[PDB]
Order: C-alpha cells, then structure tokens, then sequence
C-alpha cells in the first residue's frame, strides 16, 4: 500500500519542472521520479501517460500509436494532473525530458541540461529569419495606427503600496527564467540550434550597458 | 546495508534544466544607518569566509638600497616638488576615499577620530 | 553643507585648504541603499500599470494576450508599452513613431524562435510583428510565488515592540515590460543604423554594447534589465561543446 | 636652513623607498599594478616590502623580517572596511594583511591639483601616489604597532578610536615615531 | 539576563535583539563601562569551557582570516 | 531524550574512546534562533 | 602598439577597444600630467597629417 | 643649440634600440626576420623585446618586465587588422600578441 496523495504531490511537481510549464526550481531527486511512476502506474486514468513515460527507457522504442480519442484523453488527464494551454508540445516535452532522465546514470550532483530532441528539418537561426520573414511578409496587417502618461502622484503612492510587499528580486527571477523557458521551447520545437552564447551576451551586454 | 546503500541512492538528484541564476549586482546596503563598529564586525565575518593567499618572499632581510647616484639622482627629480602640496594631496585623496567609502556602506563618519588620527604632529612637537 | 580640510606641514605656518560638498558623498549614499533601487523599479513598474490602466487596460495581460478575435487590445497594449520604454529613454517625446504597423501571429510556422516581437519595412511604413502565442505561453506559465531569494534583527526588534493587483499579475507586467525593452532595443538599433545592422543584430545581440553605449550610456536612465546580473546555471559545462583555443584582441564584451 | 634639514629630511626618506620600490623587481608602475586583479602576487609583495620598509624605519636595528605572509586581495565592498585600505595583524604567529584594491585604485586614480641624456625622469602623479601609498600602509603599520604593543583587544579598539595613536604612542618612543612620514603633517577636518 | 537587560536599557531594543542571537557583543558593550568600574561578575569566577569542544565544533569550521577577532 | 540517547549508543561502534556528542533527534519544524524569537515574542506579548 | 597597450591598462579593455577604432583617445586619456612620460616616446617627435588635393 | 639637443636625443634613443636589438642575439638583419615564416621564435622575440624596450623608456622606474607572451603571427589577410600590425593586450594576466608578418614585410 502507498499513500496516493505524497505520490500525487510529487508527480505533479516533477511533470511541473519537467514540462517547462513552471520556474519552481526545487531540488529533484530519484525518488521524486520513482514516486511520479509509480503513482502514474497505479492511477487508472494515467495508464496512458504511465505506458508512454515507459516507452522510453529504450531509445529504440517511440511514442505508442494513439487515436485521437485517446490523446485528447491524455491530454485531459495532464490538465487535471497539473489543475491549470497544454497541447500536445507539452506531451513532447515531457516525453523527451523523461527520457533523458532514464537514461541518465545515477550520480551524486544534479545534471543541468537543455531542452533537446523534440518535434527532420534540422535548421539554424538565421535560414529561420528569412524564412518566418517571408512569411510575415504575407500575412495582412491586421490593425494601422496613425499618449497619456499621467504622474497622478495618489494614484502611484497607491500603486507603490500595492507593489511594496513584493519582493522586486523574485519578480525579476521568474520574468527572466520565464523568457529563457519561451525562448528554449520554441527554438527546440522550431528544430533549430539554441545558441546560448548569444543568450548569456544579452546578459553581459547589460551589465555592460550599467556601468557606463 | 543494502537499505542505507538505497537511501543513499534515493537522495541522489536528477536532471534538471537551466534556469537563470540572479546575483547582486552592488552590494547594495540597507535603511538603517551603521557604525564603524557593526560593519567592522560584519565585514570581518564575510572576509572570514575567503580564501587566504600565501606569500613567500625570497628571504627575511629588509628591501633596501644604499645606491647614492640613484638616490641624489631622485632627490634631484623630486627637488622642485613642493612638501606642502604633495601632502595635501596624499591627506586628500585619502580623505575622498574614505568619505566615499563611509558614504557607500551607509555608516556613520565620525569626524572627531579622524581628526585624532592624525594628531601625532603635536604629540612630536611638543615632545 | 561644505566641508573644509586643512594641511599643515612641519616646515612653516603654510596650511592648504580644499572644500568638499557633501551634496556628492550624499547623492552616492543614496545610490547605495537598496530601497532606494527597489524604489526606483517599482515606481517604473506603478507609472507603466497606470499608463495601461488609463488607455482602459485593465483587464490582465494574460486574459489580453487569450483573446483572439480582439486584436485592437493587443495592438494598442504592445503599442503603449513601446513608446512607454521610448520615453523613458528620450524624456522628451511622449509620442511614439507617428504611424506604424501590426501584425499578430498565431502559427509556429511563421514564429521567430526568441524574438516574440519584431519589425519590418514594408518599403512604405514600419511594420511590427507580434508573436500572440509566445507571449500567452510567457504569461500563462506558473511563477515560484513562495521560494525566497538571498533583516531578520530589525524584524526580531519590531516584534519585540485598490486594484486587486496579485504578485502573478506584477509579475507578467514585468515580464512583458522586459520583453518589450528587448524589441525596443533591436528596433533602436534599426532605426538609427539600418535595416542590415538591425537584421546583423538580431543574429548577434553582442552589437548592443557598441550601439548603446555611443550614446545611451550617458544620456538616457538605466535599463530595466540591468536592474539584477542575470547567469544561466552550469553556463560553462554546457558551453563545453562549443570551446575555442582562443587569442581575444578585441574582446568589446566581458 | 632647519626647514631645508627637514625638507631634505622627508624627501630623502621618499627616495628610499622609491628605491627599494625599484629594487623590488616591479614589472608596471604602482597604480598599473593595482589595476591589475589577475596579478595579486605582485600587489601582495608591494604591500608587504612597504611594510618591512616602514618597519626598518620604525626600528633602526632591525633588519630582517618575516619571509611569509597571508594576504587576502578585497574585490568586492561587503568585503571592504572603509578607512582601512590595508590591515596588519597575525594570529598562532603568522603575518595577515588585508588589501582593498579598489580603494587603492581609486586613492591612486584621482586627478592632483598641480598648481642629462638618459630621459629619466618622475612626474608629479608618480611621487604623490607612492607618498599616499606609504601613508596607507604606515597607518596600516601603526595599528599593527598597537597590536603587537598592546593586545589584539586594544588593535580592535584602535580601529575604531583612533586616539590611541595619541595615548598609547608614549614620548619615550617619540623619536623612533618621528620617523615616520605620517609624523611631519597634519589633517585637519573643520565643519563649514 | 541582566547582562541582556543591560544591554537593552543602555543600547536600545535594536542591540538588545542582536546580543540575543550573538552573545560576542557583550565584550564590547560591557568593557566600556563595567570593566573599570564595577565589581567582578560571578561567571568569571573560573574557566568554563565544553567538553572536546573542537570536535563537536568541527562540522561548522571557517578557512579564516580575521581581523577584527575582538573576542579571543 | 532516553530513547534518542540509547539509539545513538546502540548503533555506535565500539571504539577505544568515549564519543562526545551533543543531544539532537527529539521532537516537524526545522527552525533557527531567530525565527523562534519573532514566534515566541508575539506568543508571549499575548500573554496578560 | 604600446600605446594602445597602455590604454588598455589604464583604462579598461572598454577603452583600449574604443581607441582601436577612434584615436582621438591618444590626445584626451594622454593626460599633460604624464607628458614628460609620453614625450620619451619617439611618436612624439613627429606629426603626420593627410590634406586632401 | 637646443635643434641640436633634440636630434641627439631622438638618435641616441634610437642608437639604445640598436644595441638592444645587438644584445638580443639576433642571426640575420629584421627584414630578414620577417621574410622568415618558419622561425616564429625570433620575430616574437624582436616584438616582445622592442615592447619591453618601449616600456622601460615610458616608466623609466621599471626595469624588468614579464618572462611570457602569447602570441599569433598572422599570415592571412582575413586574420589581419589594417592599420595596427602589432597588437598588445593580457587576459588572466598574460600578455597577448598579434604580428601581422606581410604588412611588416611590406613596410620594410
């Protein structure tokens, strides 16, 4: 007998991270996996979601064939899991961050790693521009425009109030790793190369914007 | 031995993907004002936690030169410098830094002990 | 309030005098406090959501970026928040670029992987690009609402003696605050050094240092960005597979 | 002519230790070495030759000192004790110095008021910043006096009262302090 | 507690609630005053100290460098 | 405190010298001094 | 080369860039306090100008 | 006499270059040097000697300078700055330098 209610919590909390739908970095170990599959297997409407995690431990073997029926069912089932959209990416994602985490060995310190192996036309950023340019150039603009700034100074004091309890600094740590998440999804599904030299340059282009 | 090696596995971290790390960007002092006393023992605590470098110097005897020619010689290239300005520039950078030093950590300058720090003009004179 | 210092030589009577303004020493302190930064950002933050509120945007920005029949919302809500940034970089100009374009994408197919909003010329007017669901799936995902992020003594000694604004909320007018910092930023290097270095720039954000810093970097305020220095974790391990045996004699960018 | 005897006097003793500056085998000028957050091995030797220069000073008959010396080189401000740029003191017996580099950068870097064949020569900036680093580390070098004299308790409590200089230093040792360059002026601050 | 006591009424509410956490300022806040002018304190008697102190402390051990040791 | 103390003698090995330990193991919370001082502070101002 | 160099060390890789592509640093960070320093320089011994025609 | 003066001390500064160039054990003239592209050693040395002879004479306090030096003897016009054959900088406290061999040759 295990208790369905731990195993839940830390399934939802290891497919949260493990879906990118979340910047809650907490510190994952095995045993968050083994308790995620384990209530996966046992949970009778996650049996889909549990076969198609375990698909993956042999690179070999890939998704099993669903109808269409049965992946909006999965689909549903993820919704309920994670009580939020969620598509069919967010399945891709999990799919292949699960099986990186299979197929990883044990070891004694976190592996950090990037979203990889998701969605033939292996592609880079700049083939990209001019493609997704061409084709922004044919969709039709759909709003022409041919400003207030007010310093009402209540109006800001009582905005300020409001904003003062937040912590600025964790505001700012979920934006970034939010913009970081976006961008790495969408040059993974796009199938093109993340160049994260580029991304980490924005940084230091800001430090060095400050201190001049 | 077989559970403790299971524990030890279980505790084990996974993959994790990258997140974006926030690191201070000046170390930015807070409200309250401090006295050289608290941040003394603050920044003593913090330098505590660094790493010391060992320093080997050649040998034990004093560094030195008995050179006369290079001694006259910048005697000589330092003759038409003024003492007083040179001193006042030295005492007065000295005193920038610190004032901006003290102006940075949000703490208290007290006037009056470095007034005292450099009393030791009289206490030579009149001794 | 000045300050006079005096030296005095053991040579003669002669004593030099310099006068320092404590205007300076006090203008660094307050550059030093914490609140005072803090202070700063939130009240950028509280003039941005009073701006949207007055243009009628109050509605959150999630539920304006779900709404897609309604593009008029989205147009004027990317908009506002430009020519908010424009200001705060030119205080002098309260109107954006008097005629411009928008056009609001919803496929992957025609998405730029990084670059939610991006220009264009058309060869007759600007034309901005908006990438709707990049920018929902921004919004939309869950924020670490209760970790904390490094006085416990001022708080030990006190205890020894409206718009419904939710930090979620807060924290999406930030993050597209910053989005659109990031395209104002591209769209300035368009605008002043033409449509190759701006499609340079956009393969390379490197060219930023060069291209703000002639004339930003002691003009305009400090950017929202720069507020924090911002790491990827483990940045070096995943570099590795990309290491140079390298000899940098013109390293612009630390 | 006493003022000359004294002038000759100071600068004399400013000579000496721009010469065991150059003895000590410096690859850049004192301020370009301070910049230079890679090489603290160089920064470190400056600081501590400087200290054995004003030891030697301090005590005429000694002339030797000790080969070893922990220094930790301060980068950041939470690290930084304002006022103190250098500090001297040793514990179970061994030497330990602390540096601010950006204090010193930025004490060396401000701009002074300036109211033969071989091309030798000394500018200005050059001779005021090696006088002001001699001043840092001799005032770095009294406390460390007032620690070996009096205990680490009154070193501690010299940092932060400064008027031990004035009570502790007893005439008796009035001439072994006049030798020190901090000795022949004085800095006054008066509210305005 | 007087000692705290002490501290608080001569210090603020502020010094109080740090002495409360860190026991190191009483040498400092006490010395000043009590040193050359007050009686000997009853703790002082003899030299307390904790049995294998070093080893117990070695789980929380610093690589050092202190300046400011103003509690031997 | 007796069952915590005879676990940590039980399953210590038998060595030459007495091991000094300190007492720990007894009593969710995981808690620091300061914490308990804002708690408990709050907690007694109650108290008439 | 060396003057580059030198710009380098006193005021950052930032400045020593900067200087590589405008040399008008080599008369404003070439204080007159340090002109006795400079004019040891054979550079300093000679102009260089280019007029148009 | 003070033309005079000057002309002695540009030639004497260029008289020391000489025999710091004597001193250094050189095997062939520089142009020879630099027409030598299977012998990198001398051509860095000759650079990193003349630097630290520029050196010396900027900061005539210092009298040694450092015992390494990274360098690229640049072959290629697509690995050339134009304008700046020779260029100095350190990263972790090493000293850099680039030598663009063909534009001395060309210059000499």
């Amino acid at each position: 007998l295990i208790n369905m209610r731990r195993y839940r919590n830390a399934a939802r909390k290891l497919i949260h991270h493990y879906s990118l739908n979340s910047t809650s970095s907490t510190e994952y170990k095995i045993s968050d996996v083994v308790m995620t599959m384990i209530f996966l297997l046992r949970s009778e409407k996650y049996h889909s979601l549990f076969k198609l995690l375990e698909t993956t431990f042999d690179d070999y073997t890939c998704r099993p064939q669903m109808t269409q029926v049965q992946t909006d069912t999965l689909l549903d089932a993820v919704r309920s899991l994670l009580e939020m959209t969620i598509d069919l990416t967010t399945v891709d994602i999990m799919r292949s961050s699960f099986a990186r985490c299979f197929n990883s060995p044990i070891m004694r310190y976190a592996k950090i790693v990037l979203l990889q192996n998701v969605a033939d036309k292996r592609t880079t950023l700049e083939e990209l521009l001019i493609e997704r340019g061409e084709k922004i150039q044919m969709l039709q603009p759909q709003q022409y425009i041919n400003i207030p700034f007010c310093d009402d100074a209540e109006f800001l004091n009582r905005l300020l109030k409001h904003i003062d309890p937040y912590p600025l600094s964790r505001m700012y740590y979920n934006a970034a790793n939010t913009m970081f998440y976006t961008t790495m999804e969408n040059y993974a599904v796009s199938n093109c190369k993340f160049n994260i030299e580029d991304y980490n340059n924005i940084f230091k282009v800001m430090e060095n914007i400050r201190k001049h | 031995i077989m559970r403790s090696s299971f524990a030890r596995c279980f505790n084990s971290p996974i993959m994790r993907y990258a997140k974006i790390v926030l690191l201070q960007n000046v170390a930015l002092q807070r409200d309250k004002r401090t006295t050289l006393e608290e941040l003394l023992i603050e920044r003593g605590e913090k330098i505590q936690m660094l790493q010391p470098q060992q320093y080997i110097n050649s040998g034990t005897e004093i560094p030195f030169c008995d050179d006369a020619e290079f001694l006259n010689r910048l005697l000589k290239h330092i003759d038409p410098y003024p003492l007083s300005r040179m001193y006042y520039n030295a005492a007065n950078t000295m005193f920038y830094t610190t004032m901006e030093n003290y102006a940075v950590s949000n703490c208290k300058f007290n006037i009056e002990d470095y007034n005292n720090i450099f009393k030791v003009m009289e206490n030579i004179r009149k001794h | 309030n000045k300050v006079r210092t005096v030296t005095e030589i053991v040579n003669s009577d002669e004593k030099i005098q310099k006068t320092y303004e404590l205007a300076e020493f006090d203008l660094k302190n307050l550059s030093s406090l914490e609140s005072y930064e803090t202070l700063k950002i939130k009240l950028a933050l509280s003039k941005y959501m009073a701006m949207l509120s007055t243009l009628e945007m109050t509605q959150p920005l999630l539920e304006i970026f779900r709404n897609k029949a309604d593009t008029r919302q989205i147009a004027a809500v990317v908009f506002s928040t430009l020519a908010f940034i424009h200001n705060r970089f030119h205080p002098l100009v309260t109107n954006f670029t008097n005629k411009m374009e928008f056009v609001v994408t919803e496929t992957n197919d025609t998405s730029i992987p990084g670059e939610p909003i991006l220009f264009t010329e058309n060869e007759g007017v600007l034309l901005c690009s908006v990438d709707r669901p990049s920018i929902v799936k921004m919004l939309s995902r869950e924020f670490d609402t209760e970790a904390l992020v490094n006085n416990c003594n001022v708080r030990i000694a006190k205890t020894f003696g409206d718009f419904s604004i939710t930090e979620v909320e807060a924290t999406q007018y930030l993050t597209l605050l910053l989005t659109v910092e990031h395209a104002y930023l591209h769209y300035y290097i368009f605008k002043n050094y033409g449509v190759f270095e701006y499609c340079k720039s956009l393969t390379d954000h490197s060219l930023f240092t060069n291209k703000l810093r002639s004339t930003m970097s002691t003009k305009t305020s400090n950017l929202l960005l720069s507020k924090f220095k911002f790491t990827i974790e483990d940045f070096d391990k995943i570099n590795s597979n990309s290491v140079t045996s390298g000899f940098n004699i013109y390293n612009f960018n630390k």
